[PDB]
RNA sequence: AAGUCUCUAAGCAAUGGAUGUCUUGGCUCCUCACACGAUGAAGAACGUGGCAUAAUGUGUUAAGUAACCGGAGUUGCAAAC
RNA sequence: ACAUCAGUUCUAUUGAACUGAGAGUAGGGGGAUGUGGACAUUUUUGUGAAGGUGCAAUGUGAGUUGGACUGGAAGAAUGUC
RNA sequence: CUUAAAUGAAUUAGCGUUACAAGUGGGCUCUGACCGGUAAGCGGUCAUGGCGAAAUGGGAUGAACCAUACGUCUGAAUAAG
RNA sequence: UAGUGUGAACGAAAGAUGAAAAGAACUCUAAAACAGAGGGUGAAAAGUUCCUGAACUUGCUUAGGGUUAAGGCUAUUUAUAGUACCCGUCUUGAAACACGGAUUAGGGAGUUUAUCUGUAGUGCGAGUCUUUGCACGUUAACUGUAAAGGCGUAGAGAAAGC
């Protein structure tokens, strides 16, 4: 389908402070509260708090580089749901699903036009 | 009593070590271990399930006559039966009546060659392929899988047709005397397929008239839907034109600068 | 960087917070009209179907037939609450009326002089623009918890009923209700 | 569904209940279907195994072969037979358990209690089928 | 205490948390009751279960005075009216009280015609 | 021990977050004024009605 | 329930909504009506004047089923309550003759009658323990009798 | 301006026992019962099995014996029936 | 240019066009993510479930998803509780 | 009841009323006014502002002074300096 | 139970091979029931406190950085430029020469009851609640129902009386 030229305005994922220092600190993201805390109070040399300045398009949200949103697909009766909408959405097959049934889906989907954007399973 | 079992006395400061409780004795190296706090390995946890607590709710009883009365009204209604998730198919009207001869039925033969002949033995088949896994750790104390819950059927009276249908998966007897939010809305989903017999279809209106406290309750509208009611002319006369919104120019507007 | 006062004092109520379906839908029917007939009839009866369960008052049969007494026939009492009957009320007048709901009492006692039972989805085929209709509502302070809002009891004289179970002498009525004991508020 | 109060639908009660059993009961949990043959000729499917009959298992390594039974086990709840055998690696033969219900019995052998409890489900089986109407 | 509410009045002050009386019982409670009375009605066959006859009796009080209820027992004097023996007539499945001596005259009219109506229809095995 | 016995420094600030302006209900004030005044005022309306 | 609680969505938060100078502690004021006439006498003073005295004359042994205690009250207005609504139509058309029907409150339960209202013009007889001066006079005036208990 | 040193990452290991899946064990609620003992109880000690230390049976008739009721090997090796 | 939260003009059926604003400790409100178990509804799995290790996307974010190796039997989704 | 005549400063703006509840009840400080003190980065008050809860730029460096109070980015021209 | 104390007393840790032991014969180096290496068993070594086998720490191999303690953020032609004090905490004020903090995993703290308050939702409405209990039951549920009783419907007064 035709839209825009796809732009994040962020590249890389948040951490939390500190995170890179420590291994009982996981990388993902938490508001921090401490009272003489620099990263709470924005200093310089801190890195920038998440927030809806951030946020990407309405039109090009969930967007892959290909151009379809994935809807995840869990089994063949699951693969209806794209029917009406073709070419907007696209198919995403579980990791669940194996290696019998992947076969099924590609050819159920083939006959309906619908792209699916997991890629080379193998074998 | 769990956790305060043993007998625990906390030191206190000097000695450089934190202030809970710790259990006294030599030797055991049980001995010298925090006890009796939350945080404490073996320690009584914070507020776990009392007898004290209240279970039960007292709901009150007209609202609950409300909730029988208006699951046996969904229990028509052909869009909310397929919406819950069975598989009617055709005949497709409901609700469905059965003639009282089939209330003196014994064997399950007969009660299965019923259900396919009136066409409710396609619910029956949604039962009998495809179960229905638990996920959770449930499974060590209540079977690995569940069942579906399939057709209903009500009788006013019993002549072994309990029996008959007992030990059919998915189909659940009532009595009209009786009857239940579990059984007619289970998980709070209005619209079971329901195959009544007509000694109990015909009590109905007997039993609703003559009970005490309760009396059958009105609706608010007289109609189903509004859109009849806008679309008519005695309103659409006295509206007002349907207004749309204008987008304006961005950008010489005046006709004549140059004079100045 | 601006000089306003960014706060709200005032917040509004929109849409009804009921989840029924027929509320919710005869809103948006006279939210319908009190937009695009343009009129102030429309527009308060769109207001009080928003409104919570304790500012519709139940209003009761016999204020009903004292507002109508002197009104000419074609005239419809519309009324955005509960019709409860009165027991002291005796003979009921022959009365057309549209409420949300009536008590099974207050209907059988308007039905059986002749009257009407109209709904509201009724009365937008009837009367689109109100006319020859009526307004009426309970009024806001007959609640019981009412009498205890107020300046605080004690400021001589609240006449604001303090928050007690029991009543009776030896329930605060001593140092502070009487001037023997001290002080009257 | 169960009407009798008495007997427990608890997983945990009836694994405790089936291995911590009396041997009375454990003999007749060790049980097994007659092959056609000896159907017909003693009129029952189901009977428990003893050290004298032999027996004949569909599916396996061992697939196919009679071997008599040597040994029923009631704790270790299975049944040693002859032939049913792999070799160690040091040149020793060790006999092989396998489960009843897996197993058909090929040939029988009497005794009192057996001709005793044959004559019962001989006799149980005439009413109970004149009863279905089959 | 703070804000508008009544005083803090809550009889919590004992050790209230070590004498709990919980009501899981009363479902089994019923059936212990009811399964009683059925190993009655059985053992006391021929005779009647919802027996032994009761008087009508009025109620003290001035706000009970409108009300009659089932007494104890009948009188000595009410027996021997409607012709009974009064010893022997408790265990012919009638309740007997010889201390009640208030009741006047109306309501032994009722309580004589109970009697006869249980005599004209009372058999003998 | 010894900290700080008052201050005014943002008195005036909260005051003006809101000086609401508290209107009388009417100019008579009835548990005052004259009771001979007020005693003719209820023969003024009672006479009037009759 | 559990979910529902603000206390959910206070994690991360130190205080759970608690203040971090003053810290949330057991006991602020002391225990229950502590302080009523010392440190709390804002409280009582101004929510709940009176509460402290002694008014009053003692009273010992009430009971509440005696006739000195025990009065419900009933209103002229109702009583026509009373009665079903068939009797009462057939008692407005009577010549003044006979037929005139009991309203009796004492079997209801309401002793006193007390004229807060109007009655129409019916002739009935109230029978009841006890009247008012005006419930007396409302009752002569539509033209009933008041029988005494 | 040197590094086999030190720092960071990935892959294969060592150490360690988290996660996930299992469950003949708990916990609680309801039901029924309480008929221990000078006819020696509860509790303690020590004996006793072919290879048996603890526990469990059991008391020089000592993993038992007799009678009645079940009714064919209730486990490693050895032995008997 | 884009996001969010308000508002203004309109709109039935959840939207349209346009304008304005931007710190935040103690603290309050709104919407959303994740975990143990339950009741419905729908499935996946020895053509390899959960788990674990690395990598590539995706969401402002809490998170979520793909494919590879390892593992060898169960897991997950949608709506309410 | 009514006989006359009008909306008779500027600039701006919708205004009124109720209920329930959190935190708080150690403050510090620039510029002026002031009490005590030899004086103090001392003690105690007053008026507006600031910090506490306010980033960024400037005073090399600094809670408080100057410019200015902040969504994510791309430019232009400036403020203090 | 192990175990501690003269004693009254005190009191741990510790589950999982595989479907089935088929629990690793025999040979070679070696002083050898040290330790391996061949060769085999099994679907797969899962090889004896043996399922899965995370993090911290360590070893080997591969690739880069290093006078700036290291780490972070922004920007690109990827080793440079600019920037960047250590979090949590009481405090008017913390990078402080204030206190807690060696590393990692798993546990770990506003919950529930009674008597009330106010707002919102729901049902009935001068009424309302059906529960103590009885009758039912596919049985602790659900369903049906008689009569009391609770709060409301009239209040003021210390009380008589009203």
């Amino acid at each position: 389908a035709e839209h825009k030229p796809i732009i994040h305005k962020k590249t890389n994922r948040f951490h939390r402070p500190q995170s890179d220092l420590w291994n009982r600190v996981p990388s993902a993201w938490r508001h921090p509260r401490g009272i003489d805390s620099r990263f709470r109070r924005k200093y310089r040399g801190t890195p920038l708090h998440p927030s809806a300045g951030f946020g990407s398009d309405k039109e090009t949200r969930f967007m892959l580089p290909n151009g379809f949103i994935p809807v995840i697909v869990r089994s063949l009766k699951d693969l209806d749901m794209l029917l009406t909408k073709n070419t907007t959405h696209g198919a995403m097959i579980s990791a669940q699903v194996g290696a019998k049934l992947q076969q099924e889906i590609i050819k159920k989907a083939q006959e309906l036009n619908i792209e699916i954007l997991n890629q080379a399973r193998k074998h | 009593m769990a956790g305060k079992k043993v007998s625990a006395i906390s030191w206190g400061t000097g000695r450089a070590k934190a202030c809970v409780p710790r259990v006294n004795g030599s030797g055991s190296n049980r001995n010298g271990q925090g006890a009796y706090a939350n945080f404490c390995r073996g320690g009584h946890r914070f507020n776990p399930p009392t007898l004290l607590r209240r279970w039960f709710r007292p709901v009150p009883s007209r609202q609950r006559k409300f909730a029988i009365a208006s699951a046996i009204a969904a229990t028509a209604v052909v869009p909310l039966v397929q919406a819950r998730g069975h598989v009617l198919g055709e005949v497709k009207e409901v609700p469905i009546v059965v003639v009282d001869a089939v209330q003196e039925i014994k064997r399950t033969r007969d009660a299965v060659e019923l259900l396919k002949k009136v066409g409710v033995y396609g619910d029956v088949q949604r039962v009998l392929d495809g179960s229905v896994h638990r996920s959770s750790k449930g499974k060590f104390r209540r079977a690995a899988y569940k069942t579906k819950k399939g057709p209903l059927v009500i009788y006013n009276e019993d002549k072994g047709i309990v029996k008959a249908f007992r030990n059919i998966p998915g189909v659940e007897t009532i009595s009209v005397k009786a009857l239940a939010l579990a059984k007619l809305a289970p998980a709070a989903q209005v619209g079971r397929l329901t195959v009544w017999t007509e000694s109990a279809f015909k009590a109905l209106d007997g039993i609703y008239e003559s009970k005490k406290r309760f009396s059958l309750p009105r609706s608010i509208m007289t109609n189903a839907d509004i859109e009849a009611v806008i679309t008519s002319d005695a309103v659409q006369s006295v509206l007002n034109e349907k207004k749309e919104v204008v987008p304006l120019p961005k950008c010489l507007s005046v006709g004549a600068c140059e004079d100045w | 960087g601006v000089d306003l006062d960014h706060r709200v004092p005032r917040k509004q109520r929109q849409e009804p917070k009921t989840a029924d379906a027929q509320m919710k839908m005869l809103h948006n029917l006279y939210a319908f009209l009190a937009r695009r007939t343009g009129n102030d009839f429309n527009a308060k009866i769109a207001h009080r179907l928003c409104i919570s369960r304790t500012n519709r008052r139940p209003y009761s049969l016999s204020r009903l037939a004292t507002a109508l007494n002197g009104k000419e026939a074609e005239t419809i009492a519309v009324l955005v609450a509960k019709i409860t009957n009165d027991e002291r009320l005796l003979e009921v007048p022959k009365m057309k009326v549209c409420a949300l709901k009536f008590t099974e009492t207050a209907r059988a006692r308007i039905l059986a002089a002749g009257g009407e039972c109209i709904t509201f989805d009724q009365l937008a085929q009837l009367r689109p623009t109100g006319d020859k209709c009526l307004l009426l509502e309970g009024d806001r302070t007959r609640r019981l918890v009412n009498k205890h809002f107020g300046a605080a009891p004690g400021d001589d004289n609240s006449k604001t009923r303090p928050k007690v179970a029991s009543h009776g002498r030896k329930f605060e009525m001593a140092r502070g209700r009487r001037k023997s004991r001290w002080y009257h508020a | 569904v169960k009407t009798n109060p008495f007997v427990s639908s608890q997983a945990r009660k009836v694994r405790k209940s089936y291995f911590n059993a009396k041997k009375d009961a454990k003999h007749v949990a060790m049980s097994a279907p007659l092959s056609k043959e000896l159907q017909e000729a003693n009129g029952i499917k189901r009977l428990p195994i003893r050290r004298d009959d032999e027996v004949m298992i569909f599916s396996g390594r061992m697939q196919n072969r009679t071997g008599k039974v040597t040994a029923v086990k009631l704790s270790e709840m299975r049944i040693y037979v002859d032939t049913f055998t792999t070799e160690k690696i040091n040149g020793q033969a060790v006999s092989f358990p396998v489960h009843p219900s897996n197993v058909v019995i090929t040939k029988l052998k009497m005794d009192k209690a057996r001709k005793n409890l044959i004559e019962l489900r001989r006799l149980g089986r005439d009413q109970i089928l004149a009863k279905l109407g089959h | 205490v703070a804000k508008n509410n009544q005083i803090p009045n809550d009889h919590l002050r004992k050790y209230w948390y070590h004498r709990v009386k919980t009501f899981f019982d009363d479902p089994a409670r019923a059936q212990r009751r009811r399964n009683a009375r059925n190993l009655r009605a059985k053992k006391i066959a021929p005779r009647p279960a919802e027996g032994p006859l009761r008087p009508i009796v009025r109620c003290p009080t001035v706000r009970y005075n409108m009300k009659t209820r089932l007494g104890r027992g009948f009188t000595p004097k009410e027996l021997v009216a409607a012709g009974f023996d009064p010893a022997l007539a408790r265990f012919q499945g009638i309740a007997v009280d010889a201390r009640r001596a208030h009741s006047k005259d109306a309501m032994v009219k009722q309580n004589v015609e109970r009697l006869q109506a249980y005599k004209a229809r009372l058999i003998k095995v | 021990a010894k900290r700080s016995n008052t201050s005014a420094h943002n008195r005036s600030h909260q005051h003006h977050r809101n000086i609401h302006k508290c209107v009388v209900k009417k100019l008579w004030f009835e548990k005052g004024m004259n009771a001979k005044f007020l005693r003719n005022a209820r023969y003024a309306k009672a006479g009037q009605n009759k | 329930p559990t979910r529902f609680h603000k206390s959910r969505k206070l994690r991360g938060q130190v205080s759970m909504g608690f203040g971090r100078v003053g810290k949330h502690r057991v006991s602020p004021g002391g225990h229950g009506r502590a302080g009523g006439q010392h440190h709390q006498r804002t409280w009582f003073d101004r929510f709940h004047p009176g509460y402290f005295g002694k008014v009053g004359m003692r009273h010992l042994h009430l009971m509440k089923n005696r006739a000195d205690e025990y009065e419900p009250t009933i209103n002229v207005d109702k009583l026509w309550t009373l009665v079903p609504e068939e009797v009462r139509v057939k008692a407005a058309a009577a010549k003044k003759g006979d037929a005139v029907p009991v309203i009796d409150c004492v079997q209801n339960g309401f002793f006193k009658v007390l004229a807060r209202g109007e009655l129409p013009k019916i002739p009935f007889v109230v029978r009841a323990k006890d009247f008012s001066e005006e419930a007396e006079k409302k009752i002569k005036a539509a033209g009933g009798v008041c029988e005494k208990v």
